[PDB]
C-alpha cells in the first residue's frame, strides 16, 4: 500500500498530472484501472508476437513473480 | 401457537424481521431526504 | 485366475499380472544387461552406454538452438556428449553414496523358486565403479558412432 | 364365481364380498398391504360406484339432447353435442340465464354442500344425523356403508328390502356404471377424432357401416 | 411384489421441533455451550444417515427434500415467466431481436441506482438478461404476455403441488422401504412414463403449436396478427397450408407411410439462415425418435409380469477371468445405499451438464440464439461450472459412501476389493499422468514464453514456427464436414457449422457460427485441459480410495469422513480425510473450469464472433489473435485479461457499473478467503480470548462461549469465499466485455 | 388391406407370437389365463410389441431400398 501510494503519486507528478491522482485515487477502481492497468501497457508488451525491446526481461519478471507467489500457495 | 412464537424468537427469523424493518426504514429514509452529506437542521 | 499375489505371498507389497510375470517379459527383462548377474559389470556398462548415448544425439541435434543451420551435426552432439559426461558423474556420486570400499554385494541372494544364488557384483563400489566408467565409454562411443553415421559417413536417413 | 384376467395377488384380496367382483385387478391396486391415502380399497370401490352413478347420469345427458332434437321434441336451439352447450367455449356455447362462470360458481356451491356433507359421512359414519340442518337430518343418518346410506331421502321407494334382491341390485349397478363409464370415455374419444356428437356418430355408422369405422376416422376432423 | 407400500400418518404436523432447534440429532439437541454448536446446527442439518440408522425414515426425507427442492424450481420458474411478462420488453424484442438487448429486471429509483436501467431497445429501461428465456419462448411460440403470465400462475400452482405433496408423503401418507427399493419400476417408469412421454409431449407441442407460429415469425408476419395457436389446432386446414401433410391426418403414421410427413419432419440438419438456431422441424423429428427410443427402451425391466429383466441378474452375469466373481453384489450396494447412487447420478448429471454445454454453444437450438453472444457465453459458462461442481460432488459422496456404507462382510462387491487392492498402483501411475501431461502442456507455454522474450521467434510452438497440429481433431472435423455425403446422405447439410466447408450463417450483420479452425494453440489448450482433468481426478480418486486406510493411517475410517487431522504425528497428519481431498480438488475444478472458459471465450471472440459487412467481409471482435497470442502466458495476461478488462474496469458511471462493483467485491471476497485459507484455529481462539476478557472487563460478556472456528469449517469457509470470488470476477467481467462490445 | 406392408406386419406379430409361445422366447408373477401353457396377456402384448417394431422397421427398410 505504501509503495502503491509513493509510486502513483509520484508518477503522476513527473507527468505533471496531478490531477489524475487527485481525483482516482479517492476509489479502489481509480487504483485498479489509472495505475496498475494504465501503466503495465509497456511492461506486458516487453515482448509479443511482433517482436521484443528492452522491457521484455522486466515482462518475464513479472511473470516469474506471478507464478511463485502463486506456487507458494 | 406458543411454539410458532417460539419459533418466530428464534436467532435467524428474529434478526430478519428486524433487519428487513431497519432497511425500510432506511430505504424511506433515503427516499424521502435523499443525498445527505452534511446534518444540516442546526 | 490371471491376476497373481507376488510370488504366492499376498502381504507382499505388489501383484504377479500379464504386464509384470510374462514369461515374454522375464525373458526380455532377463536378457537385459542390467539383469545379467554372472557378467561383468563393465561389460553390462558398456552396453548401456552405448545404447543411451546412441538414443541421446537424435533430439539434441534435431532440438537445438543450432538445429537449422551448418553446425547441427556436430554441436549439439557434443552437447549429448556433454549429457554423458554429466551423466556419468551422477553415476560415479551414486557409487559413492551408497557402497563402501569394505562391504561385500547387497544384491539379493536368492530367486523367485527361493534357491541360493550369487549376489550380482553391481550392488558393490567396484562393481558400480567399473559400470560407470563402462558407461562413460560406451556413452561417448556410441555419440561419436551416431555422428559418424548421420554425418561423417552421410548414410540415408529421414531424420525425423 | 366367474374371473376376467383374475391373478394371484388379485384373488388374495377380491374374496368376492364386493358387488361386480370378477377378480379383475392386474396393477394390484386394491391391495391391502401398505394402505394409506386415496389407495385405501373402501375408498377405491366408493369411487368406483360413484363415478359409475356420475356416467350412469352423463351417458344419458350427453346423448338425449341431440335424441331430441332429432326426433324434433323440444327446440333445436337447445339441442347441441354435448360439447357444444358452453362446456368447451371454443367448441360451441349457448346463452343461457347466467354467465357460464356464475352457473360454475352456483354448481361448487350446491356439489359443495351436498359433496362435503357426503365427505364428512364418509369420515365420520352417521355425523349428518346430528347437527341440525333445516330439519332433513333425520334422513342424512345413513346406513353404515356410505357407498349405499339408503334413508327415506335417498332410498324413498324402499328398493332391495330383501339382502339377495341388495346383492342383485348392486351388482346390476356396478355392472351398468362400468357400461356408463366406458361409454363416457368413447364419448370424449369420438368427440376428439371425429368430433361431430356421439348420435351423430351412431347415425352415420347406421347408414353406411363400411365407410364409417373407426379405420375410416383416423384422418380426424 | 411391486406394490404401493405406505404407512399412514408416521410423523406429526406440529411446531414443536420447530421451537426446539437441532432437534434432529442427539449431541446438538442438548443446547449450545459454545458459538460452535451453531455451526454445527447448520452442519448436519441435511445429513439423515447421522440422524438415524434407519433407511426408512432416512428414503422418506430424502423424497419429501426432493418435492421441495422441485417446489423452490417452480416457484423459481414462475418468478422468471412473470418477470418475463410484466418488467419486460418481449413483445418488443419480437420484432427485432437482432437490435433490441432482451431484458426482464428492472430497478427501483433509489440511492442513484436507476442508472442501471440502461437503454436496452424497444423504449424499454433496464437490466440486460443473459439467461436465454426470449429465446426459448419464441422457439415455444409465445407471442404475448398473458401467456408468460398464465404460465407463471400454472408454475405458482405446481410449486404450491409440490410443496403439498413433500408435506403429505412424509407427515401423512409415507412410502415403505421396499417402495424406495423398485429399481426396476422405477427406471421403467422414468424412461417410459417421465423421458419417453415428456419428449412425446413436447414433440406434440413443437409439431402443433412451435412450427407453424415460428414459421409465421420467420415469414415476416407481425407478431399480434399471428393466429393464437389453439386456432391451428381446431382448424387442420390453417396447419395445413403450411404442412399440406397435415390434410392426410394421421392415416400415413397408422399405415406406416411416414415420408408423407416429410414436410414438418426433416433430418436437414445445419442452422436456419433466418434466426440463426436449428430447424424446429429437426427439433420436433428428434423429439419424436428420442420419445420412442425413450418409450421401447422403458419396457426392459422386470416387474410384477414374468416378462423383463432383472437388473440383479444382469449385473450377476457379467464376470471375466481378470476381474474374478465380477459385477455380483453391486445390486445390493447400490439398493442399500444412497450415498453411492449420489456419487454416480452427480458424476453422471456433471458430465451431461458440460456435454448440454457444448452442444449447445456448437448447435444453437433456439432463434436468434447464436448472435447472442452474452445469452451464448453465459450459458456455457453457468453449465461448466455447475457439471464441475456436480462432478466434485460425486467423488465427495464416493468417499462418503466408502467411509459410512462400505463394509465387506455384508454386502461384499469382487470389483472395489480388487479396485481397493491395488490402489497404489493405479494413484502412482495417475500421479506420473498428470507430472507428463503438466511438463509436456505448461513447459511448451514456458518455453514459448522464454523464446519470445529472448527474441527467438523461430524457436517457439507457433503456427509459424514448430507445429503440434492436431492431426486427429482436424480429421474428425473434416469427416463430419464430408457427412452427408457418404455416411449420413439422408442429411442435408452437416451437423454443425464448426467442423468446415464454404457454410456461413449471418443473422443481421453478427456472425452466428463459423468453420472453428484448429492449431497450435488449441492443441496446446487441450492439452492443458487434460492436465487440469487429470489432476482434479487424481485428488478425488486418491480420497475415495484412502478414505478408509493407508500406510500412514491404518485406522482411518474409524476417524471419520470429515476429520481435520490425526494430530502433528508421523511428521504430520495434516488434511488427510477425504473431506479434505474434496476441499483441494474443488479448487483444481475452479482452475480447469477457468482455462476452458477463458479458452471458449477468447476462442470465439477471436474465430468465430464478430460482424459481416455489406461487401462479404467477416470482421471478429479480437480480429483472429488466439493463433499468435494465446500460445504464451504473456499473450494470455496482455491481449486476454488485460485488453478485455477495459471494458468491465471502464463500466463506471455507466448501466454496466454493477459488473464493475461485482468485480471489485469478488477481488475482495477472493482476497478475504485467504486469512481463512493461510491461518490456523489457535491463533484466532487466543485472540478471541482476549477480546472476551475486554467483554468480561464491562460485563458483556455472552453465556455462549465464542470459539473460533474449527479446523474443517475454517478450510470450508477458506474455500467457499475463494469459489464465490473467483466465479462472481469472471462472471462480472465476462458478462460487461461481452455486453459492451456484443 | 393385403398390401405389402400389411402382409410384412402380419408374417412379423404372428411368428413372434408363435416364437413366444412355444418356443424357448418369453420371482414376480401371478398372472392366470386360460391357455394351457401359462401365455398371459403380459407374454401376449410382449410379443406382439415386439413383432410390431421389428415389422415396422423391416417395413421402413424395404421402402427406402426398394
Ligand atoms: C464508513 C462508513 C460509511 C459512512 C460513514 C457513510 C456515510 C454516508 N453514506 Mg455511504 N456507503 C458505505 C459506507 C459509509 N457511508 C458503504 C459500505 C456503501 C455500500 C453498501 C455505501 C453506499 C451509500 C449509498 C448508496 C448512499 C450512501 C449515503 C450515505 C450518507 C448518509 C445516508 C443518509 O442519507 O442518511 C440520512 C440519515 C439517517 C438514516 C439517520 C437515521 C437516524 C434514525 C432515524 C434515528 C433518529 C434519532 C432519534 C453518508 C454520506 C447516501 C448518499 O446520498 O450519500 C451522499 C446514499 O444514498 N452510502
Ligand atoms: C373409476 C375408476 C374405477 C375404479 C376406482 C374401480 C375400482 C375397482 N375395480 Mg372396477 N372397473 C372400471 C372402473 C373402475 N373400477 C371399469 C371401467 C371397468 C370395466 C372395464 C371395471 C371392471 C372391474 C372388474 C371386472 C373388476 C373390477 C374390480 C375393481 C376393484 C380393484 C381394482 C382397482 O383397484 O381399481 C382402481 C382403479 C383406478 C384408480 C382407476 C384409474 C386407473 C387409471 C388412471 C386409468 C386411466 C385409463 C383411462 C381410460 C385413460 C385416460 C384417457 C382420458 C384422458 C380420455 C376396485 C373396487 C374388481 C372387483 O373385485 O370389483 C369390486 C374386478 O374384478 N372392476
Ligand atoms: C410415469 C410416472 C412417473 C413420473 C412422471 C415420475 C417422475 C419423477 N419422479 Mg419418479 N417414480 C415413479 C414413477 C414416476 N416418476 C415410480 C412408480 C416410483 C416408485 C418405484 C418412483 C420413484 C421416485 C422417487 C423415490 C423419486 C422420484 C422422483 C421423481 C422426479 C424426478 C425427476 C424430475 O424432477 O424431473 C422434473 C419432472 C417433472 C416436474 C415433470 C412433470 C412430472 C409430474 C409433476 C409428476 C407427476 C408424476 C407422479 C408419479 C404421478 C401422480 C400421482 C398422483 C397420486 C397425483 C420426477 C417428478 C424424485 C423426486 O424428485 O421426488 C420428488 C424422487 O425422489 N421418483
Ligand atoms: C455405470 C452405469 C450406471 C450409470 C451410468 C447410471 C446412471 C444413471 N442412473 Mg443409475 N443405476 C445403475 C447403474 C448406473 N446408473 C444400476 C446398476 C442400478 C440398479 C440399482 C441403477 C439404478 C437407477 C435408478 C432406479 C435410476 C437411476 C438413474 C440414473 C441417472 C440419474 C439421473 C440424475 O442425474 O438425476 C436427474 C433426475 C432424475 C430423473 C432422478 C431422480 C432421483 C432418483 C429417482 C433417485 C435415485 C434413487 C435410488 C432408487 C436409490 C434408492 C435407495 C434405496 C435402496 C433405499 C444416471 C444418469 C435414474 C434415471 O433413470 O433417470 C432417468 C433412476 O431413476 N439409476
Ligand atoms: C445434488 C444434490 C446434492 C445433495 C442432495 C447432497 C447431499 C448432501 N451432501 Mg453433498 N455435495 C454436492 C451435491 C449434493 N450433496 C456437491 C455438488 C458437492 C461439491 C461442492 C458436495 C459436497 C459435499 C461435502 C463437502 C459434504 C457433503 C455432505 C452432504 C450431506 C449434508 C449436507 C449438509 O448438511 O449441508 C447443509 C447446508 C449447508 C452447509 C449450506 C452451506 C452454504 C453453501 C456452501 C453456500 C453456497 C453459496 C451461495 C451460492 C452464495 C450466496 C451468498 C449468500 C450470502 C447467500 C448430504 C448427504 C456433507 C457430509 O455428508 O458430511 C458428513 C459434507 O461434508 N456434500
Ligand atoms: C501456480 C503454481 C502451481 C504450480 C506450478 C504447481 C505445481 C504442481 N502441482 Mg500444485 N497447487 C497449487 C499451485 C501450483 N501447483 C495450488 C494453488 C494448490 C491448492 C489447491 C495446489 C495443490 C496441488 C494438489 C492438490 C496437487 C498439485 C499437484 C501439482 C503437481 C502436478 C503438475 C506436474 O507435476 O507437472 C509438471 C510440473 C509443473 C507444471 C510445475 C512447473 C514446472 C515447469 C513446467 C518447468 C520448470 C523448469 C525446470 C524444472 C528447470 C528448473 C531450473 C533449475 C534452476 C532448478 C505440480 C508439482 C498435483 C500432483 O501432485 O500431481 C503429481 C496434485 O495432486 N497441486
Ligand atoms: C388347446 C387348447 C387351448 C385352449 C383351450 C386355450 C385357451 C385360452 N387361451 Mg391359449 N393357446 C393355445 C392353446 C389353447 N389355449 C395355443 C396352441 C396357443 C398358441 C401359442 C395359444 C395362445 C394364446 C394366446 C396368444 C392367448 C391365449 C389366451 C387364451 C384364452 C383366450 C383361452 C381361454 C389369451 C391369454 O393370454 O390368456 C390369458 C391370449 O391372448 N392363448
Ligand atoms: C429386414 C429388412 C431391413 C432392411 C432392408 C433395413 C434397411 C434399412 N435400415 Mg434397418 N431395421 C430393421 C430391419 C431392416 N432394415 C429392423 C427389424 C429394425 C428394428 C430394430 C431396424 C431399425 C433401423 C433403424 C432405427 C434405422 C434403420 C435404417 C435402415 C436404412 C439405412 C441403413 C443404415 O442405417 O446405414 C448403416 C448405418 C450405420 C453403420 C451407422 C451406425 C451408427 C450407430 C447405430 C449409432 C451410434 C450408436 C436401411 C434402408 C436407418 C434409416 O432408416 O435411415 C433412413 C435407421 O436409422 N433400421
Ligand atoms: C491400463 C488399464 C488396465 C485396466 C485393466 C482392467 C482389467 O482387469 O481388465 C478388464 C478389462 O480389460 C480391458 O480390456 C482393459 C482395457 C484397458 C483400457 C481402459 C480404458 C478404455 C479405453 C477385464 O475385463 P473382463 O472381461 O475380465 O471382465 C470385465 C468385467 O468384470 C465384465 O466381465
Ligand atoms: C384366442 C386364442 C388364440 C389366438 C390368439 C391370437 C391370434 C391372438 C392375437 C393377438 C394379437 C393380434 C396381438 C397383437 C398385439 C400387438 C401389440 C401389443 C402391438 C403394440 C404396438 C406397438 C408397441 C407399436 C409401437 C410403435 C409405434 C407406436 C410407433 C413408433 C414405432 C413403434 C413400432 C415402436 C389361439 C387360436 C392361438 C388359441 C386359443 C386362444
Ligand atoms: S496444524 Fe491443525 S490440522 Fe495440522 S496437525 Fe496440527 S491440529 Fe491438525
Amino acid at each position: 500500500w505504501v509503495t502503491f501510494y509513493w509510486h502513483w503519486k509520484h508518477i503522476t507528478l513527473w507527468q505533471g498530472n496531478v490531477s489524475q491522482f487527485n481525483e482516482s485515487s479517492t476509489y479502489l477502481m481509480g487504483w485498479l484501472r489509472d495505475y496498475l492497468w494504465l501503466n503495465s501497457s509497456q511492461l506486458i508488451n516487453g515482448y509479443n508476437p511482433f517482436g521484443m525491446n528492452s522491457l521484455s526481461v522486466w515482462a518475464w519478471m513479472f511473470l516469474f513473480g506471478h507464478l511463485v507467489w502463486a506456487t507458494g500457495f | 401457537m406458543r411454539d410458532f412464537k417460539t419459533y418466530l424468537s428464534v436467532a435467524p427469523v428474529l434478526s430478519t424481521l428486524w433487519f428487513g424493518s431497519l432497511a425500510g426504514l432506511l430505504i424511506e429514509i433515503n427516499r424521502f431526504f435523499p443525498d445527505a452529506l452534511t446534518f444540516p437542521f442546526f | 485366475q490371471v491376476i497373481q499375489p507376488l510370488n504366492g505371498d499376498p502381504f507382499i507389497g505388489g501383484l504377479e499380472t500379464p504386464v509384470t510375470s510374462s514369461p515374454l517379459i522375464a525373458w526380455y527383462l532377463s536378457n537385459l544387461p542390467a539383469y545379467r548377474t554372472a557378467v561383468n559389470p563393465l561389460l553390462r556398462g558398456v552396453e548401456v552406454g552405448l545404447a543411451h548415448g546412441f538414443l541421446l544425439v537424435g533430439p539434441f541435434v534435431k532440438a537445438g538452438p543450432l538445429r537449422n543451420t551448418e553446425y547441427a551435426g556436430a554441436a549439439g552432439s557434443l552437447a549429448a556428449a556433454g549429457l554423458v559426461v554429466i551423466l556419468s558423474m551422477c553415476l560415479t556420486m551414486y557409487g559413492i553414496a551408497s557402497f563402501k570400499e569394505g562391504e561385500p554385494s547387497i544384491a539379493p541372494a536368492l530367486t523367485l523358486t527361493g534357491r541360493k544364488k550369487q549376489p550380482d557384483q553391481l550392488q558393490s563400489a567396484d562393481g558400480w565403479a567399473k559400470f560407470t566408467g563402462g558407461f562413460f565409454f560406451g556413452g561417448v562411443s556410441g555419440v561419436t558412432w551416431a555422428c559418424f553415421l548421420m554425418y561423417v559417413l552421410d548414410l540415408p536417413y529421414y531424420f525425423k | 364365481r366367474p374371473l376376467w384376467f383374475a391373478s394371484k395377488q388379485s384373488l388374495s384380496y377380491l374374496d368376492g364380498s364386493l358387488p361386480g367382483d370378477f377378480g379383475f385387478d392386474p396393477l394390484g391396486l386394491s391391495d391391502p398391504e401398505g394402505t394409506g391415502g386415496f389407495i385405501e380399497p373402501r375408498w377405491l370401490a366408493y369411487g368406483e360406484i360413484i363415478n359409475g352413478r356420475y356416467a350412469m347420469l352423463g351417458a344419458v345427458g350427453a346423448i338425449a339432447p341431440e335424441i331430441l332434437g332429432k326426433a324434433g321434441l323440444i327446440p333445436q336451439e337447445t339441442a347441441l353435442p354435448w360439447f357444444q352447450t358452453g362446456v368447451i367455449p371454443p367448441a360451441g356455447t349457448y346463452n343461457y340465464w347466467a354467465d357460464p362462470f356464475t352457473l360454475f360458481v352456483f354448481e361448487m356451491a350446491l356439489m359443495g354442500f351436498a359433496e362435503h356433507r357426503r365427505l364428512q359421512d364418509w369420515y365420520n359414519p352417521g355425523s349428518m344425523g346430528k347437527q341440525y340442518f333445516l330439519g332433513l337430518e333425520k334422513g342424512f343418518a345413513g346406513s353404515g356403508e356410505p357407498a349405499y346410506p339408503g334413508g327415506p331421502i335417498f332410498n324413498p321407494l324402499g328398493f332391495g328390502k330383501d339382502e339377495k334382491s341388495l346383492k342383485e341390485l348392486k351388482l346390476k349397478e356396478v355392472k351398468n356404471g362400468r357400461l356408463a363409464m366406458l361409454a363416457i370415455l368413447g364419448y370424449f374419444i369420438q368427440g376428439l377424432v371425429t368430433g361431430v356428437g356421439p348420435y351423430q356418430n351412431l347415425l352415420d355408422h347406421l347408414a353406411d357401416p363400411v365407410n364409417n369405422n373407426i379405420l375410416t376416422s383416423l384422418k380426424f376432423h | 411384489e411391486v406394490k404401493i407400500l405406505v404407512d399412514r400418518d408416521p410423523v406429526k404436523t406440529s411446531f414443536e421441533a420447530w421451537a426446539k432447534p437441532g432437534h434432529f440429532s442427539r449431541t446438538i439437541a442438548k443446547g449450545p455451550e459454545t458459538t460452535t454448536w451453531i455451526w454445527n446446527l447448520h452442519a448436519d442439518a441435511h445429513d439423515f444417515d447421522s440422524h438415524t440408522s434407519d433407511l426408512e425414515e432416512i428414503s422418506r426425507k430424502i423424497f419429501s427434500a426432493h418435492f421441495g427442492q422441485l417446489s423452490i424450481i417452480f416457484l423459481w420458474l414462475s418468478g422468471m415467466y412473470f418477470h418475463g411478462a410484466r418488467f419486460s420488453n418481449y413483445e418488443a424484442w419480437l420484432s427485432d431481436p437482432t437490435h433490441i438487448g432482451p431484458s426482464a429486471q428492472v430497478v427501483w429509483p433509489i440511492v442513484g441506482q436507476e442508472i442501471l436501467n440502461g437503454d436496452v431497445g424497444g423504449g424499454f429501461r433496464g437490466i440486460q438478461i443473459t439467461s436465454g428465456f426470449f429465446q426459448i419462448w419464441r422457439a415455444s411460440g409465445i407471442t404475448s404476455e398473458l401467456q408468460l403470465y398464465c404460465t407463471a400462475i400454472g408454475a405458482l400452482v405446481f410449486a404450491a403441488l409440490m410443496l403439498f405433496a413433500g408435506w403429505f408423503h412424509y407427515h401423512k401418507a409415507a412410502p415403505k422401504l421396499a417402495w424406495f427399493q423398485d429399481v426396476e419400476s422405477m427406471l421403467n417408469h422414468h424412461l417410459a412414463g417421465l423421458l419417453g412421454l415428456g419428449s412425446l409431449s413436447w414433440a406434440g407441442h413443437q409439431i402443433h403449436v412451435s412450427l407453424p407460429i415460428n414459421q409465421f415469425l420467420n415469414a415476416g408476419v407481425d407478431p399480434k396478427e399471428i393466429p393464437l395457436p389453439h386456432e391451428l389446432i381446431l382448424n387442420r386446414d390453417l396447419l395445413a397450408q403450411l404442412y399440406p401433410s397435415f390434410a392426410e391426418g394421421a392415416t400415413p403414421f397408422f399405415t406406416l407411410n411416414w415420408s408423407k410427413y416429410a414436410d414438418f419432419l426433416t433430418f436437414r440438419g445445419g442452422l436456419d439462415p433466418v434466426t440463426g438456431g436449428l430447424w424446429l422441424t429437426d427439433t420436433a423429428h428428434h423429439h419424436l425418435a428420442i420419445a420412442i427410443l425413450f418409450l421401447i427402451a422403458g419396457h426392459m425391466y422386470r416387474t410384477n409380469w414374468g416378462i423383463g429383466h432383472g437388473l440383479k441378474d444382469i449385473l450377476e452375469a457379467h464376470k471375466g477371468p481378470f476381474t474374478g466373481q465380477g459385477h455380483k453384489g453391486l445390486y445390493e450396494i447400490l439398493t442399500t445405499s444412497w450415498h453411492a447412487q449420489l456419487a454416480l447420478n452427480l458424476a453422471m448429471l456433471g458430465s451431461l451438464t458440460i456435454v448440454v454445454a457444448h452442444h449447445m454453444y456448437a448447435m444453437p437450438p433456439y432463434p436468434y440464439l447464436a448472435t447472442d453472444y452474452g445469452t451464448q457465453l453465459s450459458l456455457f459458462t453457468h453449465h461448466m461450472w455447475i457439471g464441475g461442481f456436480l462432478i466434485v460432488g460425486a467423488a465427495a459422496h464416493a468417499a462418503i459412501f466408502m467411509v459410512r456404507d462400505y463394509d465387506p462382510t455384508t454386502r461384499y462387491n469382487d470389483l472395489l476389493d480388487r479396485v481397493l487392492r491395488h490402489r497404489d498402483a493405479i494413484i502412482s501411475h495417475l500421479n506420473w499422468a498428470c507430472i507428463f501431461l503438466g511438463f509436456h502442456s505448461f513447459g511448451l507455454y514456458i518455453h514459448n514464453d522464454t523464446m519470445s522474450a529472448l527474441g527467438r521467434p523461430q524457436d517457439m510452438f507457433s503456427d509459424t514456427a514448430i507445429q503440434l497440429q492436431p492431426v486427429f481433431a482436424q480429421w474428425i472435423q473434416n469427416t463430419h464436414a464430408l457427412a452427408p455425403s457418404a455416411t449420413a446422405p439422408g442429411a442435408t447439410a452437416s451437423t454443425s457449422l464448426t467442423w468446415g466447408g464454404s457454410d456461413l450463417v449471418a443473422v443481421g450483420g453478427k456472425v452466428a457460427l463459423l468453420p472453428i479452425p484448429l492449431g497450435t494453440a488449441d492443441f496446446l489448450v487441450h492439452h492443458i485441459h487434460a492436465f487440469t482433468i487429470h489432476v482434479t481426478v487424481l485428488i478425488l480418486l486418491k480420497g475415495v480410495l484412502f478414505a478408509r486406510s493407508s500406510r500412514l493411517i491404518p485406522d482411518k475410517a474409524n476417524l471419520g469422513f470429515r476429520f481435520p487431522c490425526d494430530g502433528p504425528g508421523r511428521g504430520g497428519t495434516c488434511q488427510v480425510s477425504a473431506w479434505d481431498h474434496v476441499f483441494l480438488g474443488l479448487f483444481w475444478m475452479y482452475n480447469s473450469i477457468s482455462v476452458v472458459i477463458f479458452h471458449f471465450s477468447w476462442k470465439m471472440q477471436s474465430d468465430v464472433w464478430g460482424s459481416i459487412s455489406d461487401q462479404g467481409v467477416v470482421t471478429h471482435i479480437t480480429g483472429g489473435n488466439f493463433a499468435q497470442s494465446s500460445i504464451t502466458i504473456n499473450g494470455w495476461l496482455r491481449d486476454f485479461l488485460w485488453a478485455q478488462a477495459s471494458q468491465v474496469i471502464q463500466s463506471y458511471g455507466s448501466s454496466l457499473s454493477a459488473y464493475g462493483l461485482f468485480f471489485l467485491g469478488a477481488h475482495f471476497v477472493w482476497a478475504f478467503s485467504l486469512m481463512f485459507l493461510f491461518s490456523g484455529r489457535g491463533y484466532w481462539q487466543e485472540l478471541i480470548e482476549s477480546i472476551v476478557w475486554a467483554h468480561n472487563k464491562l460485563k458483556v460478556a455472552p453465556a455462549t462461549q465464542p470459539r473460533a472456528l474449527s479446523i474443517v469449517q475454517g478450510r470450508a469457509v477458506g474455500v467457499t469465499h475463494y469459489l464465490l470470488g473467483g466465479i462472481a470476477t469472471t462472471w462480472a467481467f465476462f458478462l460487461a466485455r461481452i455486453i459492451a462490445v456484443g | 388391406i393385403g398390401s405389402s406392408t400389411n402382409l410384412i406386419m402380419v408374417t412379423s406379430t404372428t411368428l413372434m407370437l408363435f416364437a413366444g409361445r412355444f418356443g424357448l422366447a418369453p420371482r414376480d408373477s401371478g398372472l392366470q389365463t386360460g391357455d394351457p401353457a401359462g401365455f398371459t396377456l403380459a407374454d401376449t402384448l410382449a410379443c406382439g410389441s415386439f413383432g410390431h417394431i421389428i415389422g415396422v422397421g423391416v417395413v421402413l427398410g424395404l421402402k427406402n431400398i426398394g
